[PDB]
């Protein structure tokens, strides 16, 4: 195996890694912002226990995903020196910016509402989570704002005499189409995955509760951090299908490619059928579909076949193999789209169950909501996997309407390294990595086996 | 322009107070195996009680790390790219290192067992042995230059890599920052663990200070310029005065100001002897790497610079908050029981 593929291989696990922790972090952190000011404003005890409780999972998982942040920021000089030159320029300015306006922010007060409990004031304690839920917001927004710029490359020219993309105005960069609405699709998947992370802790708690170690207490504390749960997660979801609907506007008009990366189209064709499997044989199409995801419009569309923007981008650009991965990009935008079924259903339900003041006491519910934990972070996922493998020959896309000399392919991008010694660099991440992974999941069973702790039970 | 070296002053700035801030906190973590080994009564106490000093803290100064790597990106992408792919395999350690002390800290105390602990442990020293004496290297590596080609790859060799004088930087970063961490603990704790802490620092003050004037000396010697001898002049006036107040115990604050100063002497030296390249070639200077030449478009920097310029003194500005807020000391009668949860669930 080359250097290239082994660099790709290395940076996706390690990012993939990243971002199991990062949805749980974006989401999870406004609701304990929400639980903490709903305490103080009604001095209630009960929300004073979830927050203590949902506190310390929400720091077991900051402090990995922190910890696999960190190699992000030096994997692009590392693998990527080419590449680094080539955006550095304009791509730094987002990260950058991210350090001071987010990283600065998140990781300075988490470390003051951690130990502040007793010592600062209610008010200024209270604030200190707040300003961490804005921060990892806003951290998100640079950082995809950066990636976004990659997508679709826009306020930036290509210089010949340094032969690097230099930046023109910052503000047409930040406020470009696709970080508006990746970013407002990202959080919208991290706020899905906190909220059904909190639901299906609740509801299995409030079934325990309900069936062993009986007590009136805990099970009246669960049921409105289960019902803000799935409140949570189907905002959500509402959130996701409009953003979700605003991408695929982008990226039919941005990225053909990719778009007939979705749906593996051999030929150019005109109002397209979404079919569920393939092996094409093309097994239980869908119409109606993607011309809606392309323009919003049920018929009247023509969507550029593989094959076609193939011999496009030959003769535009040269002599290269443009096809991305089909059957990864076609298989994770598959289980992004369909990972959807079980949060929601599983929202539904729990909601019906705690109707009228009633309280679960089914053993499959208890399943249920343990088996839909996964499936946000698996979507989550998927999503990231299919818009990045999704655009695999090119590292920073050519813009359609743009400066057309701004782009660049991977192989273009990778660092002068011997195989060998990035070889040993993507073992020694990957199981590390897994090893942290394996001991997150086990802390967060062992507490959650726990729920509310005995020395939390009084706020004092 | 202004603006080119303004910003590699700003760079310089950025790892300034890493150092200043993460200094301590490899310290901490250099210095909490001896702590357990050496202090009376329990070792666990005594782990805690200097593990927590640095606990509300650790993870806002590593952040200037995470800000100085974005900064050099942002300004100089031809520093950021010749200099990390061509360090490689030192970063990937310090990396290592970085990755087992984050989840270490916020782990250690989530389950009561000693096996657990001793792994965390194990994290915690992994993730400071490495940082303190790679991160000397590096900047050793750095001032002493890379042979640089006239197309700007490197082709590393192991020679140029660990030599005698790179060796030398290590070893000082290290030497110092556990000094730096010893006289840390001493004003930030109370009690027999202030005694240990200033005894640690006995031990540490004679041995870093040669380590730190030879590697000093040696940098302003070979590759120092005329103004840097200050600098230098400083940090040995600033050492001489940290010793003696280790040895003599009049005042914390003044001993840990005293090792300060050195730490943020040494960064300046660095940095001073590298000023006008930012990668120094070997094979030729022509080849080397400027400020005049790896920087990014002045509108680049004067974007950034803006923004800098309004955050960098907030970031400031609530971070020295902070340190404020927990200025009270600690002490092992105020550290409270452990509330980690027994490995077998009952
Ligand atoms: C970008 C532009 C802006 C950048 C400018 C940066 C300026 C930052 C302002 C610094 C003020 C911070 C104050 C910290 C809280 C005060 C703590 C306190 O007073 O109680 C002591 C408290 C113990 O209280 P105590 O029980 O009363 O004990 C009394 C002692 O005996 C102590 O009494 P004593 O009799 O032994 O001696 C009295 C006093 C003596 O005072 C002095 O020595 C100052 C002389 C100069 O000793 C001290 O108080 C030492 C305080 C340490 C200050 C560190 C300053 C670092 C600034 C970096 C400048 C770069 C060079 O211990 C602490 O908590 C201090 C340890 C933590 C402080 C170090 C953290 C670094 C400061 C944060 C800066 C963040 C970014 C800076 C780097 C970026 C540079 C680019
Ligand atoms: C706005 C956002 C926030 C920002 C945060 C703060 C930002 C810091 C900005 C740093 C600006 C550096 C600008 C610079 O050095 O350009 C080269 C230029 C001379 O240009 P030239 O045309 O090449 O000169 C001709 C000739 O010299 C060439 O051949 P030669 O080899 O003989 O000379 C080259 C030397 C000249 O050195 C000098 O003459 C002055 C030496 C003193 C430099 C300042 C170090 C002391 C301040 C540190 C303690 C600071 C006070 C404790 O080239 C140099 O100038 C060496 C410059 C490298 C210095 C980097 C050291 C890191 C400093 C980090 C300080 C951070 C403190 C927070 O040198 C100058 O004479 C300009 C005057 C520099 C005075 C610096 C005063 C800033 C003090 C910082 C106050 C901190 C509180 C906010
Ligand atoms: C109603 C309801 C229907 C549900 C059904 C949904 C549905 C239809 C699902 C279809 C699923 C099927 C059948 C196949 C999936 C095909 C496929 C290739 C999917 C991509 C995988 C994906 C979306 C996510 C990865 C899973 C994940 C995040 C974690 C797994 C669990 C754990 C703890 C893993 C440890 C981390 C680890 C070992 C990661 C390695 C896997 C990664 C990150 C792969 C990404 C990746 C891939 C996949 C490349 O091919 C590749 C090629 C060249 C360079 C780079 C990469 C690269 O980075
Ligand atoms: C471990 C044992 C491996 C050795 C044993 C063989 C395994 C057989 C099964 C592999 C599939 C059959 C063989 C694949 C042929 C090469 C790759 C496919 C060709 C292709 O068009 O896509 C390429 C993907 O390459 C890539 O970068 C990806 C390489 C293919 C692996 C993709 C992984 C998919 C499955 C992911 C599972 C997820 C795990 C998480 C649970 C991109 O072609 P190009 O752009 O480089 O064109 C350059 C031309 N000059
Ligand atoms: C959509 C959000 C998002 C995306 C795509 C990423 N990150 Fe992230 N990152 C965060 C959202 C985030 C965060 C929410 O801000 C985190 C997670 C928990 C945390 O520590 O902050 C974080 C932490 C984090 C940290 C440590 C922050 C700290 O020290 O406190 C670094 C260095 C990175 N990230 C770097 C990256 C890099 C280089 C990425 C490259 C793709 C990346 N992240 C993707
Ligand atoms: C700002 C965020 C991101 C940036 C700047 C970014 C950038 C990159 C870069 C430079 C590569 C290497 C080039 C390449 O592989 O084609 C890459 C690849 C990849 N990224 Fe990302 N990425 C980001 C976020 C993510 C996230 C969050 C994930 C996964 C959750 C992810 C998954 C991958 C994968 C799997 C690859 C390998 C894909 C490929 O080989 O083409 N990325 N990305
Ligand atoms: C109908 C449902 C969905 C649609 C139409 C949709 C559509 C899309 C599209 C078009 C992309 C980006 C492709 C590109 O920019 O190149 C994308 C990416 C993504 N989707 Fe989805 N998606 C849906 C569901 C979900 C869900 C449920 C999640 C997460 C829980 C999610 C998370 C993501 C993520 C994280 C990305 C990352 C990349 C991005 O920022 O766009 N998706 N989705």
């Amino acid at each position: 195996m080359n250097v290239v593929d082994i660099s790709r291989w290395q940076f996706g696990i390690t990012t993939v890694y990243h971002f199991i922790f990062v949805p749980l972090t974006i989401g999870l952190a406004p609701l304990i912002a929400v639980m903490q000011t709903l305490w103080v404003v009604t001095d209630n005890p009960a929300w004073y226990r979830l927050t203590k409780f949902f506190g310390k999972l929400f720091l077991i998982n900051f402090a990995i995903g922190v910890a696999t942040g960190i190699v992000q920021e030096f994997q692009f000089g590392m693998n990527w020196s080419e590449y680094s030159r080539f955006v550095g320029d304009v791509f730094g300015a987002p990260l950058a910016m991210e350090g001071l306006a987010a990283f600065f922010f998140e990781s300075t007060f988490i470390g003051l509402w951690i130990f502040g409990w007793n010592r600062l004031p209610r008010l200024v304690h209270l604030a200190c989570i707040w300003i961490v839920a804005i921060a990892v917001n806003v951290s998100a927004f640079f950082i995809i704002a950066a990636n976004s710029f990659m997508q679709h490359p826009v306020g930036a020219h290509y210089n010949p005499t340094t032969g690097r993309a230099e930046l023109s105005s910052i503000v047409v960069l930040l406020t470009n189409n696709t970080a508006q609405a990746a970013f407002t699709h990202t959080v919208s998947g991290a706020l899905l995955t906190a909220g059904t992370f909190v639901a299906a802790v609740s509801a299995w708690w409030l079934v325990r509760s309900s069936t062993t170690h009986a007590d009136s207490d805990t099970q009246a504390m669960y049921r409105p951090a289960t019902i803000l749960g799935c409140w949570v997660a189907l905002a959500a979801t509402a959130g996701l299908l409009f953003t979700g609907d605003h991408q695929g506007k982008l990226m039919f008009q941005q990225q053909p490619m990719k778009m007939a990366s979705a749906e593996s189209l051999c030929d150019t064709q005109t109002d397209p059928n979404f079919s569920v499997l393939t092996v094409l044989t093309r097994v239980i199409e869908v119409p109606y579909v993607l011309p809606f995801l392309a323009e919003g419009r049920i018929s009247g569309v023509t969507l550029q076949g593989i094959r076609d923007l193939q011999q496009e981008y030959q003769q535009r650009f040269g002599p290269n193999d443009y096809r991305p991965n089909l059957f990864v990009t076609y298989w994770s935008f598959r289980m992004m789209i369909g990972l959807m079924a079980i949060p929601v259903l599983f929202a539904l339900i729990a909601l019906w169950l705690t109707r009228g003041g009633q309280i679960p006491n089914q053993r499959w519910f208890s399943w249920l909501a343990l088996l839909t934990m996964p499936a946000p972070f698996l979507a989550n996922s998927a999503g990231w996997v299919f818009t990045e493998m999704g655009r695999q020959p090119w590292v920073v896309v050519p813009n359609p309407t743009g400066d057309q000399l701004v782009r660049l392919t991977v192989k273009a991008g990778v660092s002068d390294h011997s195989a060998t010694v990035v070889a040993t660099s993507l073992l020694m991440f990957t199981l590390v990595y897994a090893v942290l992974a394996v001991i997150w999941c086990w802390l967060l069973k062992r507490y959650i086996v726990e729920g509310p702790l005995e020395h939390d039970a009084e706020p004092a | 322009m202004v603006l080119q070296e303004l910003w590699f002053g700003v760079i310089a700035a950025l790892f300034l107070g890493f150092f200043i801030l993460e200094g301590f906190d490899f310290g901490v973590g250099m210095l909490m195996a001896p702590f357990a080994h050496v202090g009376m009564g329990d070792p666990e106490t005594h782990r805690r009680t200097a593990l927590n000093t640095i606990g509300p803290v650790w993870d806002g100064n590593e952040v200037w790390l995470i800000t100085a790597g974005a900064a050099i990106f942002a300004a100089f992408p031809g520093w950021y790219a010749t200099v990390f792919s061509a360090l490689y395999l030192p970063l990937l350690a310090i990396l290592f290192g970085m990755i087992l002390r984050a989840v270490a800290i916020e782990w250690r105390g989530k389950i009561d067992d000693p096996k657990w602990r001793t792994g965390a442990d194990f994290g915690i020293a992994a993730g400071s042995w490495l940082p303190a004496l790679l991160w000397g290297v590096a900047f050793a590596i750095l001032v002493r230059g890379l042979p640089v080609d006239a197309n700007g790859h490197v082709a590393l060799s192991i020679p140029d890599v660990l030599n005698a004088y790179t060796l030398l930087g290590g070893l000082a970063t290290a030497g110092l920052f556990s000094l730096y961490g010893a006289v840390f603990i001493a004003l930030k704790t109370s009690g027999p663990i202030r005694d240990d802490a200033y005894r640690f620092a006995v031990w540490l003050s004679l041995p870093v200070a040669g380590l730190v004037a030879g590697f000093g000396l040696w940098t302003q010697l070979a590759y120092g310029k005329d103004w840097t001898w200050l600098v230098l002049a400083v940090a040995g006036c600033a050492q001489a005065a940290a010793t003696v107040l280790v040895w003599r115990r009049v005042s914390d604050g003044w001993a840990f100001m005293c090792t300060l100063i050195v730490v943020a002497a040494v960064v300046v030296l660095l940095f001073g002897a590298l000023y006008p390249n930012l990668v120094p070639s070997t094979l030729n200077p022509q080849w080397s790497l400027t400020i005049h030449n790896a920087s990014s478009t002045p509108y680049t920097l004067k974007i950034m610079t803006w923004v800098t310029a309004f955050f960098a003194p907030l970031t400031v500005a609530y971070q020295t908050w902070t340190y404020w807020v927990f200025r009270q000391r600690i002490s092992a009668e105020r550290i409270p029981p452990p509330t980690g949860l027994a490995r077998r669930a009952p």
